DNA sequence: ATCGATGTATATATCTGACACGTGCCTGGAGACTAGGGAGTAATCCCCTTGGCGGTTAAAACGCGGGGGACAGCGCGTACGTGCGTTTAAGCGGTGCTAGAGCTGTCTACGACCAATTGAGCGGCCTCGGCACCGGGATTCTGAT
DNA sequence: ATCAGAATCCCGGTGCCGAGGCCGCTCAATTGGTCGTAGACAGCTCTAGCACCGCTTAAACGCACGTACGCGCTGTCCCCCGCGTTTTAACCGCCAAGGGGATTACTCCCTAGTCTCCAGGCACGTGTCAGATATATACATCGAT
């Protein structure tokens, strides 16, 4: 082996909880979507959903209005919109 | 049966709140992790430190990670007793003593709303069996065969579903009238197909309001006469942009509506003069769709290559400054920015000398996956699309019928007729005369 | 100024247009070179169909633009 | 005979048309007009019946006679 | 040691990772289907193309009738486009 | 030694080659519908086995999916990673 | 007994399609039958006259369309032409 | 006692609201038979034929009365005259 | 049959037979009877719609010839078409001139 | 190409009636159009009568009743007399 | 006599009338006495019209017949005027009719 | 100087125009009006002179009949001068709309 | 080329002569507009009919037979042009 | 009444272009014989038409009177009739030619005819409820004060 | 402005017969198949519709001046309308009676068809005088005296 990898590149005791501070400042990261190609060939305000056809539509139905509500919009509709 | 090991920990409140708090943080880490440290911290084993040696599971209580191929994380449960591991590839929970994932508990699947979990079980409900996909036809009230086909692809459009189910328009609309705004009428249709009207003439009331609204702006597109389907597409998507600027609280070229943020692209034109090859003045023109000719062609790549094929201007007055001579430059169209969903229109019509027109009934080959690396303006990586919608027309240039073909989650295709909804194989739709195509973003390398 | 219009066969043409002109002017310019009646001609620019009675300067159409000439396909 | 169309019938027919005041010779005028019209229509019907090689005038004969004169009437099996 | 031996292990590491990714997502989706819907049945597939997803033929038109909300009249399906051109223009 | 395979994987992500080899692997398989064929296999497994056991299904599909990877997809990626390993060895 | 033809069933079906809770008498039925027969014979005469003027022994849909456009006023003829074209489309879709 | 003109308008309204035949059937049938006796003798007649004849005659008389009333109104008068009927039949093209 | 193939109610076979025996031409096209049946169906549907409206305006369930006469005389295109056509038991429109009205 | 008319026959009739009177081309075309219109009217009347009587053929009786219904009293009577005389002369030969 | 027109003693072509009746799609079968009857009727009508036209032309001291003579002849008779009440003749003109009320005293 | 009384020249012109049969309307303006009216239904059309002459003759005959009916109505109205209401009444009695 | 203002081609003396032929003695000044309107309506009707007959014939030139047929259908049969 | 003048009817030379007549050739009309299906005729049934009788009742007929409507007669001032100067658009003689009307050769795909059949369309019955009839009260005009 | 007096609409109740559904019925539209030609298509030929100009000229336009009648107003005579009283035959319901319209089966004869052959009528060309055109002359007729 060549020591060039050891010079400047360089069971453990680290934990996955140590990356909590670093996870609170980086934007949404995708699996097979490169971020460099986004600003290079796509629009900055373009909505992106990775593999939308993998699972069916996850939603719930209200009891009073019966509106199909997204998971993130459940609490907002029940307060001042139901 | 339900996993009894995860049911035993459910008996305690603080223990159940503790495991539900860490998975929401664990899933928040995987969504905001750099790919470099992702393999070194979330996909690196603790015993052999092999990268992606099977399913790498992160520990629930500590920072140990073990591989699947050598039972390194399984030994962590056989020695310490941690049988609940989260796979860094999908974020699911696996049980070792049950040898199976936990995919029958909506609590862990909706752990992001665990703080209000007591309310969702009372005021909300799960969708029904027959209305879990919204598969329902639209009764043809006349010559509306072209209208119902355009709405069918928008019903199963994942970008339109997320925008409609989020209640963005309803919470920001000023008039909130279904018989006046197009967005308010579309929300009634998705509520009639995906939900249930409180409390067979069923699942068809919301479609009537769309005819009433369209009659107030343009009575010609009210379905009473046979019209073009592509003209109806650009008509309805423009009114959604007009209703968004109306709901604004108070200058910018690019809009923030659901159409401008999804289907809006930009073209690039170059006029290459053969004098010094320093041309030209770049002009960027946005677009929403692409019209491609199919004359003397058989594949989808052949029609797209002709669009990117260079052409020489023969009726263009030109005066260059590089070579300083009147020359016939070369015109070339390039793609500057690609939209998330690419729609392609095929000109299945030709012009004759006597003024009449003829429909092009030549079959055009098209694959389920389309690579767009050979049509970029400014090497390039691999960019792949996926076909999700096919609109087929059968008839003449002034008389025919429209039948749409759309695919839903799971890779299952369907035949979307006026009042006949039925399944169909994947190889059958690849042989029909496709008039409109729908390609969404899948993967960028 | 001069702009570009894509025909049905994929070939592009050039027409001398002024910003103060309306769409009724270019509908005649395409006719004297092709003979296609203007009622069947559909002019699409930036995904928006050009309406009658409006100039090109209102649609933010600039110099050396590219238009799209397509026809109708009725059904029902 | 021709006096079957009395004064009150003509007065009612004029009231239906909107006439407010009637003269004294209008009765004889409408009598003559109706006589001429009935003569023409009956001549047409009799010609049709004689060509039909029958002795009884039917409703179809009157319908054809009215259609010939540009007076097509609906409601009699025409 | 050889070069080709280690490359096979590297490829085998990425192969099992993507294989286990696909099957893990399919087993959980099916697990939720039968749990939430114990009487769930698949859509009917017609090899001839004469039945819908429920195994029924296309109903005749206009055998059905729609109740209008503007005038309260029970107008047929095919005549609905002609009725809307006169009740709404009042 | 056991630390040999760790160093090659360590430098591979540091040099940035580890992400691209994963991108081209998913690219060629998705362009030929290989992901679709393996998804047809798993749904058929639940029909014959009538079980949702992960280890029971994975013991069947994982050895089976190995041979359906065509030699055209294999010979290209191995040829490309040899250009990447010999950069340091 | 003579098995004569009529149009009561079709007129009643159309009436029930456009007005479910509405009856009709026999006099109105005879009037509608006579009107239908008159329109039919008028359109047939116009088609025959056009065929004889054009020296053609075939009556296609174009002659009928031109005849109904000439015989009926503008909007009514346009609506009838649209209905006829829709019927021809529905007939040519299947077989 | 009512003033002249009110009963006339009342009868006009009552006869415009009604649809029955203001002429009895037996004298009209006798007149039709007497007229038809000249063209041919020993002829039979159906009831529907007589009804259609009466309907057509009443319609023609109503139309002629309306035209005469219009002509008399244009003539700056209120009472109809035989000259109005003559002018109406001349303009209609029926009279030679 | 053939009427179901076009989604109509009028019989196509009877119209085709009447066109064959009508001696209007030598041969008869295939699309002419369907077009004629569609035109006749639209016409009778319009007439029946107007008659039903006129009957609902008078609070009745069965259509009388007076309703037909009123519906025909109230329209402009139908009055222009059926100008030289008379209807039995039809009646006249309730029209009164302005000059005949009192002070 | 070829084109048929009734110029020579009307000319012969005129010479048999007025042997010293000419005729212009416009009057000839007017007479031709009048003859064609009368022929069309009589043929249509005969067809209507044959269809009303449910007959597949047309005899001299249909033409007789048609000219009776079309022409006024004296003219129709004279035409019927002339037609009967011509039919008798043709049958005797 | 070889021609049917000479056997009946007429001037109009019986064969042409028979061919026009058989080709005019008026009926299925055609009789034998109908063409002779029609030719005789047409001959009588044309003879009457030509008599009136010759009289009108002799009243104007002219050798040929102009459409004005035909217009005068049709407008002077009563039966022909009733038969051609809806027929317009080109270059015919109007009748020299002046009302008595417009004449001065 | 000599001066005729009103009404003599009118009767003289009436007799002169009732004797002659020439076309009172000239060719070019009527032809241009017909072409302008026909331009609205379909552009790029060609017409024969015989059709234009027939249309002119028919229009002149119709106008002559309408003027005769208007004169009859004006005479019945105990007047001499014709008014638009006379033409309106003539078209109402004729059944023209 | 588009035509315009050809409706004014019917001058006052033309309508004057047309009224003199009909026997009119005194004419008012408000008859010209009504005559022009009636003539325009009649011309529009006959031109629509002729254009329809010509379009059914799949031709681009209007002959005299089309005008004759249009006049015959409107009850205005005209002689002197054949047919 | 008489006189002037003004457009109108009529005689006469004459030039010409539309009308009358000779000629050739082609195809639609004339001769002759046959099959076969529509039509005239003998016979029979019944129901659709014609004729007569009893009553009673709304419509028809005759007379009073009267007031509003039809009609004769005068004022007038404005819109139409008539004539003259101005010119402007209408009308005749050719000018070039090309897009569209018209005739011809060629292939075929759409329409007519035919055998079986069966089910959608037609004749007969039947009950009822939407409609016809009637009595009573409230409602809405109308004329004299 | 007010109010007594008829006219008329609406409500409630009672009664009835035509229509929508029904059952049995049967015959013409439907299906599969074949053979035939009117019509679509492409190609070539010709011809008159249209812009063009140039020149000539009668009719359209504007302006002055005069006049007579459509309308308005007044007044004056009279004749249909409203009402009351007397007459009457239309209609209703019923009962006789017959003969002409509708239906079925028989024969039979005439005409659509096919093959063959010829001259009547078509365009084409050419000669020719009836009437339009222009000039001059006699005159019926209309306005002011
Ligand atoms: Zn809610
Ligand atoms: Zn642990
Ligand atoms: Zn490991
Ligand atoms: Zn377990
Ligand atoms: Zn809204
Ligand atoms: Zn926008
Ligand atoms: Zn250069
Ligand atoms: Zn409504």
């Amino acid at each position: 082996i060549k020591p060039k990898v050891i010079e400047e590149y360089s069971p453990s005791n680290d934990s996955w909880k140590s990356l909590m501070s670093s996870a609170k400042d980086t934007p949404l990261q995708y699996d097979h979507m490169n971020r460099e190609s986004l600003k290079k060939y796509f629009n900055p305000n373009a909505q992106l959903i990775e593999d939308p056809l993998d699972k069916p539509i996850q939603y719930r139905v209200c009891e009073k209005c019966g509106k199909p509500l997204a998971l993130t919009a459940i609490v907002d509709h029940l307060e001042n919109h139901c | 049966s339900i996993c009894p090991h995860i049911q035993q920990v459910f008996q305690n409140e603080k223990s159940k709140d503790g495991v539900l708090k860490t998975c929401n943080a664990a899933r928040y880490i995987l969504n905001h992790s750099v790919p470099k440290e992702k393999f070194l911290n979330t996909m690196k084993c603790g015993t052999c430190h092999e990268i992606n040696s099977g399913a790498t599971f992160m520990c629930l209580q500590c920072g140990f990670c073990g591989c699947w191929n050598h039972s390194h994380f399984l030994s962590h449960s056989k020695q310490i007793g941690h049988i609940f591991g989260i796979n860094s590839n999908n974020g699911l929970l696996f049980c070792f003593k049950c040898e199976d994932y936990i995919g029958n508990i909506d609590l862990i699947n909706d752990a992001i709303l665990a703080k209000y979990w007591d309310d969702v079980c009372t005021k909300t409900m799960v969708p029904s069996m027959e209305r879990r996909d919204g598969l329902s036809g639209l009764i043809n009230m006349g010559s509306t065969c072209f209208m119902s086909s355009i709405l069918q692809c928008l019903i199963h459009n994942p970008y339109f579903i997320r925008h409609s189910m989020s209640q963005i328009h309803s919470n920001n609309c000023k008039v909130r009238s279904p018989d006046k705004c197009f967005s308010c009428a579309l929300d009634k249709i998705v509520h009639e197909l995906y939900g249930a009207l409180n409390t067979s003439t069923n699942r068809q009331t919301g479609f009537i309001y769309l005819l009433t609204c369209a009659w107030k702006i343009n009575q010609n597109l009210a379905g009473y006469s046979q019209q073009d389907a592509h003209e109806f597409w650009q008509f309805i998507i423009n009114q959604i942009h007009q209703s968004y600027v109306l709901d604004l609280p108070n200058n910018n070229k690019q809009c923030e509506c659901i159409v401008h943020t999804v289907f809006e692209g930009s073209l690039e034109s170059s006029i290459v003069c053969p004098g010094c090859q320093n041309n030209s003045k770049t002009t960027i023109d946005p677009f929403l769709d692409l019209s491609l000719d199919i004359k003397d062609k058989k594949k989808l790549y052949e029609c797209l290559d002709s669009f990117h094929k260079k052409e020489q201007l023969k009726d263009f007055n030109y005066h260059c400054g590089e070579c300083n001579s009147t020359q016939d430059a070369i015109k070339q169209l390039g793609i500057h920015k690609l939209p998330s969903v690419l729609v392609l229109q095929l000109k299945r019509f030709e012009h004759l000398l006597n003024g009449s027109n003829r429909k092009l009934d030549d079959f055009i080959e098209f694959p389920t996956y389309l690579n767009m690396k050979n049509y970029c303006s400014t090497k390039v990586p691999d960019i792949i699309y996926e076909l999700i919608g096919i609109v087929s027309h059968k008839g003449t240039v002034n008389e025919g019928h429209y039948i749409a073909f759309c695919k839903i989650s799971g890779g299952q295709w369907f035949k979307f007729n006026d009042s006949m909804v039925s399944s169909i194989s994947q190889e059958e739709v690849l042989k029909e005369q496709a008039y409109l195509l729908f390609y969404t973003i899948r993967q960028v390398n | 100024m001069q702009i570009f219009v894509k025909t049905l066969t994929g070939k592009t043409i050039t027409l001398e247009v002024e910003p103060s002109d309306t769409i009724e002017n270019v509908k005649a310019k395409i006719q004297d070179k092709e003979g296609i009646p203007p009622d069947q001609q559909r002019l699409i620019f930036a995904g928006k169909q050009l309406e009658d009675g409006r100039t090109l300067s209102d649609y933010n159409i600039q110099k050396e633009s590219t238009l799209h000439l397509v026809l109708r396909l009725r059904g029902g | 005979n021709i006096q079957g169309i009395t004064k009150p019938a003509i007065r009612r027919l004029a009231r239906r048309g909107g006439v407010k005041r009637i003269s004294g010779l209008i009765y004889e005028e409408t009598r003559g007009v109706l006589k001429v019209f009935l003569e023409n229509v009956i001549r047409d019907a009799v010609t049709y019946t004689e060509h039909a090689k029958r002795k009884t005038v039917t409703a179809m004969d009157v319908v054809y006679a009215l259609k010939r004169q540009g007076r097509t009437l609906y409601g009699f099996g025409g | 040691i050889t070069i080709d031996s280690i490359s096979n292990g590297i490829l085998n590491n990425l192969l099992t990772t993507l294989i286990q990714d696909i099957v893990a997502r399919e087993t959980t989706q099916q697990q939720l289907l039968k749990t939430r819907y114990p009487d769930l049945r698949s859509y009917y597939f017609d090899p001839n193309g004469s039945l819908d997803i429920n195994g029924l033929q296309k109903q005749q038109e206009s055998s059905q009738y729609i109740h209008c909300e503007n005038c309260g009249r029970d107008v047929s399906a095919n005549r609905l486009a002609a009725h809307l051109q006169r009740c709404l223009s009042r | 030694t056991a630390q040999l395979k760790s160093q090659i994987q360590q430098y591979l992500v540091e040099s940035g080659n580890y992400e691209l080899i994963s991108n081209e692997l998913k690219a060629r398989l998705l362009q030929e519908g290989w992901v679709d064929k393996v998804k047809d296999l798993t749904k058929s497994e639940m029909n014959i086995n009538e079980s949702t056991n992960f280890t029971q299904i994975l013991s069947t599909v994982e050895p089976k999916a190995l041979e359906m990877v065509s030699d055209s997809t294999r010979e290209t990626v191995l040829k490309q990673i040899r250009e990447f390993l010999e950069e340091i060895v | 007994k003579t098995r004569k033809e009529s149009y009561a069933i079709y007129v009643y079906k159309v009436l029930k399609q456009v007005h479910p809770d509405t009856g009709i008498s026999s006099k109105a039925m005879s009037i509608m039958n006579s009107f239908v027969n008159d329109v039919f014979e008028r359109i047939a005469g116009e088609a025959s006259r056009l065929a004889h003027y054009n020296k053609r022994s075939t009556i296609t849909s174009r002659e009928i369309q031109t005849a109904v456009r000439l015989l009926l006023p503008g909007e009514l003829a346009k609506h009838a032409v649209s209905e006829g074209t829709k019927a021809v489309t529905k007939y040519t879709s299947a077989k | 006692r009512y003033r002249p003109g009110t009963v006339a308008l009342r009868e006009i309204r009552r006869y415009q609201k009604s649809t029955e035949l203001l002429i009895r059937k037996l004298p009209f049938q006798r007149l039709v038979r007497e007229i038809a006796q000249d063209f041919k003798t020993d002829l039979r007649f159906q009831s529907s034929a007589v009804m259609a004849l009466q309907e057509a005659s009443e319609a023609y008389l109503v139309a002629l009365f309306e035209d005469t009333n219009l002509c008399a109104i244009h003539a700056k008068r209120v009472t109809i005259m035989p000259k109005d009927i003559q002018l109406a039949r001349r303009i209609r093209g029926e009279r030679a | 049959t053939r009427s179901s193939r076009a989604g109509l109610q009028f019989p196509v076979g009877r119209v085709h037979r009447l066109l064959r025996k009508g001696n209007y031409a030598e041969r008869v096209g295939a699309g002419a009877p369907v077009y004629l049946a569609a035109v006749l169906e639209y016409l009778t549907a319009e007439i029946l719609e107007l008659a039903g409206n006129a009957a609902r305006d008078n609070k009745k369930t069965r259509i009388i010839p007076r309703h037909l006469q009123l519906a025909v005389r109230n329209d402009e295109e139908l009055n222009k078409l059926l100008g030289r056509v008379t209807i039995a038991q039809g009646g006249v429109l309730p029209n009164i001139q302005s000059v005949l009205l009192p002070k």
